């Protein structure tokens, strides 16, 4: 059982600065480097620098001087990434990975960022947290009919969306969120179903935000 | 910096298949470079470490090979499970650096899109913004184009799109694409419309609805 | 010693930290460039069909050549 547990997920304002921990167990933490990783949404890896937990020596990319700080508190088995002067581009989840091989070990005995931490969302944004408006998607008006929800104006991620309180799944896409301008975001859903069915059954899409506490449940009327 | 090339970004290839993918340095990285797995939602997972070494836990249909600039993850014949992306990871130089990543998704035979458009609510048009729709429903491949026309006048600049992670039923995709007016500005025109083209269409198709008539 | 431009000279490698350059380990391992390597290259040793003509130094690896039947 080695793993890498990370803090939970934070929203911050741009200019602030975020602090994220890791806490190892399951083996001794001073024996292998933490390496911070991020990816922005729909985005690659991007290293971020590493840490010597032993002699707590660090390299951050010339990109990330001034902003990235690695730390660790040895006697807990955690590790910190500080991250300063938050900007939009800095929204990511945040992971840690250990890896093996330090010094004049490290050419040699190197066996890859081999566990990692589960990440952490950080949502860099001068919004604040608000539940969605959730609008009716029909058609004036096929054998089968689309019906939908608008999940619309919310901050900050995720939304979880269900169907007739969970008795419909078949024929459901729920989309990823796009973040509109006003830097709230927006989503749809929809359920394909036997047009047949649109005069006697009644389709209801539960929209669950629990950042601001909204819990919704919208009819959708043909 | 050492640069990472990853070509072709995406991987079209069906289960049971071999799959190649290619990792190519800026300049030689001798044998120290490691492949990563992510699946959406998840963590990467190390494959392989210094080119050729598989990772405990790993099934031995991955293999790395290669050194200097040209490496190769080969996946000997694809499970359901084996459809994420794939990043290549270089040790040798400071700093070190990641590819951009090679998406392996499931090819299937091409289906066009089932294409739907929806009005805005009387609901949301109390509130002075008017949302209007279109799903395109079940689609392979994922290229797909999407064009907004009011009164026939083609839009821009004014909507947004997403689109699903392939089925894991039936290996689809889905689209969905969303035009934002005023309601000052909805509310001048008569006719919205949503025009697809998709290499399962020989025509592009498009869905209509006239305001107040709806 | 010091980096100049980001690059370490021949014979060193860089630290973990891109701030510093290393010496390799003579007649172990070497650096021919001027370079952002965190560590030396092992020296090739020859392989027993092959005389060495010149030996591994920190700014050059082993020049390897075979016996009186190239190649
Ligand atoms: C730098 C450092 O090691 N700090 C703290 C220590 O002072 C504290 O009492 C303990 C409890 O959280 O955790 C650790
Ligand atoms: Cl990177």
């Amino acid at each position: 059982q080695v793993q890498l547990v990370q803090s939970g997920a934070e929203m911050k304002k741009p200019g602030a600065s975020v602090k994220v921990s890791c806490k190892t167990s399951g083996y001794t933490f001073t024996n292998y480097k933490i390496n911070w990783v991020r990816q922005a949404p729909g985005q690659g890896l991007e290293w971020m620098g590493w840490m010597n937990p032993d002699t707590d020596s660090t390299g951050y990319p010339q990109k990330f001087q001034g902003r990235v700080t690695m730390t660790r508190n040895t006697s807990i088995s955690t590790a910190y990434m500080e991250l300063s002067s938050l900007r939009s581009e800095d929204t990511a989840v945040y992971y840690c990975a250990r890896s093996y091989g330090s010094g004049s070990y490290y050419r040699d005995y190197y066996y890859g960022m081999d566990v990692w931490g589960q990440g952490t969302t950080v949502t860099v944004s001068s919004a604040s947290t608000k539940g969605p408006s959730v609008f009716p998607l029909a058609p004036c008006s096929e054998s089968t009919a689309a019906l939908g929800c608008l999940v619309k104006d919310y901050f900050p991620e995720p939304v979880t969306v269900s169907w007739n309180s969970g008795a419909l799944t078949s024929g459901v896409h729920t989309f990823p969120a796009v973040l509109q301008s006003s830097g709230l975001y927006s989503l749809s859903s929809v359920v394909t179903v036997p047009s047949s069915s649109l005069g006697t059954k009644t389709y209801t899409c539960n929209v669950d935000h629990k950042p601001s506490n909204t819990k919704v449940d919208k009819r959708v009327e043909s | 910096e050492i640069v990472l090339t990853q070509s072709p970004a995406t991987l079209s290839l069906s289960p049971g298949e071999r799959a190649t993918l290619s990792c190519r340095a800026s300049q030689s990285v001798s044998s120290y470079l490691a492949w990563y797995q992510q699946k959406p939602g998840q963590a990467p997972r190390l494959l392989i470490y210094d080119a050729s070494n598989r990772a405990t836990g790993i099934p031995a249909r991955f293999s790395g090979s290669g050194s200097g600039t040209d490496f190769t993850l080969t996946i000997s014949s694809l499970e359901p499970e084996d459809f994420a992306v794939y990043y290549c990871q270089q040790r040798s130089n400071w700093p070190l650096t990641f590819g951009g990543g090679t998406k392996v998704e499931i090819k299937r035979t091409v289906a066009a899109p089932s294409v739907f458009i929806f009005p805005p609510s009387d609901e949301q048009l109390k509130s002075g913004t008017a949302s209007v729709v279109c799903l395109l429903n079940n689609f392979y491949p994922r290229e797909a184009k999407v064009q907004w026309k009011v009164d026939n006048a083609l839009q821009s600049g004014n909507s947004q799109e997403s689109v699903t992670e392939q089925d894991s039923k039936d290996s689809t995709y889905s689209l969905s694409s969303t035009l934002t007016l005023s309601k000052a500005d909805y509310e001048k025109h008569k006719v919205y419309a949503c025009e697809v083209t998709h290499q399962g269409l020989s025509s592009p198709v498009t869905k209509s609805f006239n305001r107040g008539e709806c | 010693s010091s980096p100049s431009e980001g690059l370490c000279p021949p014979g060193h490698h860089i630290s973990e930290d891109g701030r510093d350059c290393i010496s390799c380990k003579y007649g172990q391992d070497y650096s021919t460039h001027w370079n952002d390597l965190l560590f030396c290259l092992r020296c090739t040793r020859c392989d027993s069909g092959e005389v060495e003509l010149s030996p591994c130094t920190t700014t050059r690896n082993t020049v390897c050549q075979c016996e009186e039947g190239t190649f």
